[PDB]
RNA sequence: UGGAGGUGAUUUAAAUGCCA
RNA sequence: CCCGGGUAGUCCUGGCUGUAAAGGAUGCGGGCUAGGUGUCGGGCGAGCUUCGAGCUCGCCCGGUGCCGUAGGGAAGCCGUUAA
RNA sequence: ACGGCUUUUCCGGAGUGUAAAAAGCUCCGGGAAUAAGGGCUGGGCAAGGCCGGUGGCAGCCGCCGCGGUAAUACCGGCGGCCCGAGUGGUGGCCACUAUUAUUGGGCCUAAAGCGGCCGUAGCCGGGCCCGUAAGUCCCUGGCGAAAUCCCACGGCUCAACCGUGGG
């Protein structure tokens, strides 16, 4: 994990902010990722995360779902541009997702890889299926659901070891956050890879929309972000 | 619309009635109970049959293609029905003479109907005079009974 | 109603072409020199049944379900796939690779009985190894725990004298 | 019409929390509703309630904590042999024990986190979680 | 990891339902007091519901 | 800011189109 | 299609016909969940008042309209007269 | 390419098995000797931007789809990938198909509300007290053949297959 600390000294000196949060990370007060989120700041410059999540750029926390070209007409023929769906996040607890556009497949991919650096959000975890009574973050804690477009889906815990079981453009974006074993009930139309992606990721957001009282914390081993490096 | 029809405790009888009725508006259910695939099926619902040939004709394909596939007409033995057999294998038509006993299979497409460009056929060749046709497609075997 | 049939003892794969799955089992298909793909899935099945037993006894309770659970540990450690005391849940922390070891081919190899994998196999299947004073001819036997150590050559085999010059190739590698 | 002194109440309260309210009013007041309040409070879910009557069937005054994600009701009103619980905890819950599942047995009303210990069964009513 | 209840989910003061990682909640030192801290969760804040300093007696916006 | 409704008016003779 | 005429019908009494875009293209009853804005009935409260059964302004209960939060739908869009 | 070694299989031969036999099974004697098809090779879906024939012709195609003189999509050849004593082809049934839905669908514009209204039967029905024990729940007698399923242990070399236990 060396290079992904060398990048900190490579980057922190080679950039001046244009926003404010830029400063409040550049000058040594806030230096730990998990204390910038739950306060309603704004993320507009895509380096603040790199300076604290410097493994997001590793070509392995990065995943590229699909390229799809779209068309429109003008009175001089066709005009055509690409959209790629790209998601990223370290393989510990944090994931982000972006679309982007552009007129060439490169510019598209890079633009999207950048957009998906800002939205990035964090999770909870657990193990609370009726079998894995263990307490180690290898499954989503409690059955929750999320909606988008014309697709609903509700995730269910499951025992340590049952391999990922969801559609083929869900296995990636579940693998990134490392959620390994989880069972799937689908509705709607799973053939627009986009709304699929966005609905799954929305559910994983909603993971933090239910109140778990003090005691239940030590029933499923809920965590937040990294746990036991 | 409201909650649901007999969503009470005791009215299960009505509920079984509701399901027993609305089950019929299907299409695979009916085509089985009343056994309609039976008694409209020039083989009486079986996986193969034998026949005799009558002619040698040719058919044209779907709208956006081009060609004249060859075709034969078999007269069945099980029923006296007269059914339409297509034969694959380039130029296989060089062999099927008038009055040769042949075998007939399906073509296994949508619903069991036809497939591809030849829309009007439903039956293809496998064996002639007890000889597997794929052979004569690449020769590789000789032919009995002339 | 209808007489009893004799089931197959495994489970083919749902879809046989998941590219990165073929090129995952690929290596193990050589790393032990098995012969046909089935020669593996049998064991995967053997594993999935152990696990399917692990869960269910963990979400019931009752006089017999308990003993039927606690008469398991005796086995799955008597075979040797487990530590001495792994309390039930550890049973889920098992791999294809642990079972894959207890094959007689590997064990007769990790004890230096011959040069490599594709040759320990023949040394068995021509009848030279011997278990607890008994021939075997099964390149897929699962040697237990009680017998890994009581294993030598055959009392009538052309090898059982340090003068079969092919036997005298076997030491040179050992070092 | 007034077909149900209960599903009225639970749906009304699980809306009253969803906007963020603080006080409530149960309109018709059985004895069993006061029962269900008792069992629902002891596990720390709602505030301090009292019985105001004004001549007809009384009302109810309760305060909240904005604290219960979702409550509904089970109308077909099953009975349960005392040994089929998971089968009904794979239908209403987010976990194996997250939350409760009330029961109406032969020694009154009592959550199943104690009904399973005393080992009995019977008609359900509804579910808080 | 060296969990000493490392970092704690701040909780609204109007609503009571702890705060999610993008809801536009907002913090400010309590007026009239200068000492207590007050958050307001998102929906808690839209339809304006009052609050009150935990130590002052001054209540409502 | 945008509509949301109602009463009147609202025009000679003008047919059809292989091929990839 | 335009124009000049003209039979049955339209009209009155006792009948059979039981057909519509018979369209809020939305079956019917009950509880609950933001606020704004007119208008018909009734009523209650203050003011005026050619003192009239009149003219303003609040507030409670009923029908008929528009704009729009939470939420909901493939979106047109509904929003206590729910979809 | 050469050098060593082997004998499950294959040929000879004896013991033993058997109602008589045949198989098998322990020994000897021989010897790398006696032991490979099938389907694919445009996206679905692992795999050839490789060469040589064919001219909207012959042909392929489970669906979408190629063939107009420059075809990764026919016919070949050469390469190449999936299974492996099996791989392919036509017919039925279940899952996939929340396209028969109690769990668990819908019905303004897409299938789909009866032109509207009374009420028969049947289905759901306010609050409070006192009884009944049918509905319910629990404990408990008598019961639902063996076979078939699952758990270990034991016997054929272990596997099937057989048995003593336990559900
Ligand atoms: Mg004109
Ligand atoms: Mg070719
Ligand atoms: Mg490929
Ligand atoms: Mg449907
Ligand atoms: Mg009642
Ligand atoms: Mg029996
Ligand atoms: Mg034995
Ligand atoms: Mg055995
Ligand atoms: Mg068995
Ligand atoms: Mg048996
Ligand atoms: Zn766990």
């Amino acid at each position: 994990s060396q290079e992904w600390k060398e990048y900190a000294k490579r980057v922190l000196d080679e950039w001046q902010p244009k926003t404010k949060l830029g400063m409040l990370v550049k000058e040594g007060q806030i230096t730990d990722i998990h204390e910038i989120f739950r306060k309603g700041y704004q993320i507009k410059e895509p380096e603040i995360i790199d300076v604290l999540l410097p493994e997001v750029n590793a070509r392995e926390n990065q995943e590229i779902l699909d390229i799809a070209l779209t068309v429109r007409m003008t009175d001089s023929g066709r005009r055509v541009r690409f959209r790629v769906l790209a998601a990223v996040g370290n393989r510990d607890g944090y994931v982000g997702l972006g679309i982007g556009h552009g007129r060439e497949v490169g510019i598209a991919i890079r633009k999207a890889i950048n957009y998906a650096k800002l939205n990035i959000i964090e999770i909870k975890r657990g193990c609370g299926s009726w079998e894995c009574r263990c307490r180690r973050p290898h499954s989503v804690p409690f059955t929750v659901e999320g909606k988008e477009g014309s697709v609903r889906v509700k995730l269910i815990p499951g025992p340590r070891g049952l391999g990922l079981v969801i559609g083929d453009v869900g296995k990636k974006i579940l693998r990134l956050a490392g959620i390994q074993d989880v069972w799937s009930q689908t509705l709607g139309e799973t053939r627009t890879t986009v709304n699929f992606a966005k609905a799954v990721f929305n559910a994983l957001y909603n993971t933090n929309k239910v109140v778990v009282t003090p005691e239940m914390i030590e029933r499923y081993g809920i965590v937040v972000g990294r746990a036991m490096p | 619309p409201g909650k649901k029809a007999p969503n009470g405790e005791f009215a299960g009888r009505k509920l079984k009635l509701k399901r027993k009725k609305f089950r019929w508006s299907d299409i695979r259910y009916k085509r089985r109970v009343l056994r309609l695939k039976e008694k409209s099926d020039p083989l009486e619902g079986a996986p193969q049959a034998r026949g005799i040939v009558l002619e040698k004709i040719a058919v044209e394909a779907k709208q956006p293609n081009s060609g004249m596939r060859k075709a034969v007409r078999v007269q069945l033995i099980k029923n006296g029905k007269v059914v339409t057999a297509f034969c694959p294998g380039d130029g296989a038509i060089k062999f099927i003479d008038e009055h040769d006993e042949v075998i007939i299979e399906g073509i296994g497409g949508p619903k069991g109907g036809s497939m591809g460009d030849i829309p009007g056929i439903r039956y293809k060749v496998v064996k002639v005079n007890r000889v597997s046709l794929k052979e004569l497609v690449k020769g590789r075997k000789e032919k009995p009974r002339r | 109603g209808d007489p009893k049939r004799q089931r197959k003892k495994y489970e083919t794969p749902p879809h046989p072409w998941i590219k990165e799955r073929l090129d995952r089992e690929r290596v193990l298909m050589d790393k032990y020199e098995l012969k046909n793909k089935k020669e593996l899935w049998k064991h995967e099945t053997q594993l999935k049944n152990f696990r399917r037993r692990a869960r269910r006894l963990l979400a019931a309770r009752g006089k017999q379900a308990e003993i039927e659970r606690e008469q398991l540990l005796a086995r799955l450690k008597r075979l040797g796939l487990l530590p001495e005391d792994a309390v039930l849940d550890d049973v889920l922390s098992l791999t294809i690779e642990d079972i894959l070891e207890r094959r007689l081919q590997t064990i007769v190899y990790k004890k230096g009985l011959a040069r490599t994998m594709r040759q320990a196999r023949q040394l068995i299947v021509h009848g030279h190894i011997e278990v607890n004073g008994q021939i075997i001819r099964s390149p897929s036997y699962l040697v237990l725990k009680e017998e890994e150590d009581t294993i030598t050559y055959a009392r009538t085999s052309p090898f059982a004298n340090p003068q079969h010059p092919e036997r005298m190739m076997i030491e040179k590698a050992k070092q | 019409t007034l077909l149900d002194p209960l599903a009225n109440a639970l749906s009304h309260i699980t809306n009253s929390e969803r906007v963020g309210k603080r006080e409530v009013y149960i309109k018709p007041a059985s004895k069993l509703i006061g029962e269900v309040l008792r069992v629902m409070q002891k596990y720390g879910y709602i505030g301090e309630f009292e019985f105001i009557d004004d001549g007809r069937a009384g009302v109810y005054r309760v305060q909240l904590l904005g604290k219960i994600n979702k409550a509904g009701a089970i109308k077909p009103r099953f009975p349960v042999k005392a040994r089929d619980y998971e089968r009904w905890e794979k239908r209403f819950l987010p976990a194996f024990e997250f939350g409760i599942l009330i029961v109406s047995t032969s020694q009154g009303v009592m959550s199943h986190k104690e009904a399973r210990e005393k080992g009995i069964g019977g008609r359900l009513i509804a579910y808080v979680y | 990891e060296n969990v000493e209840l490392k970092f704690e989910i701040p909780v609204c003061t109007s609503c009571g339902r702890e705060i999610t990682p993008r809801e536009h909640a907002t913090h400010f030192v309590c007026p009239n007091c200068g000492e207590a801290i007050i958050w307001r969760c998102e929906t808690c804040r839209l339809l304006a519901k009052p609050y009150k300093c935990p130590k002052c007696g001054w209540e409502g916006p």
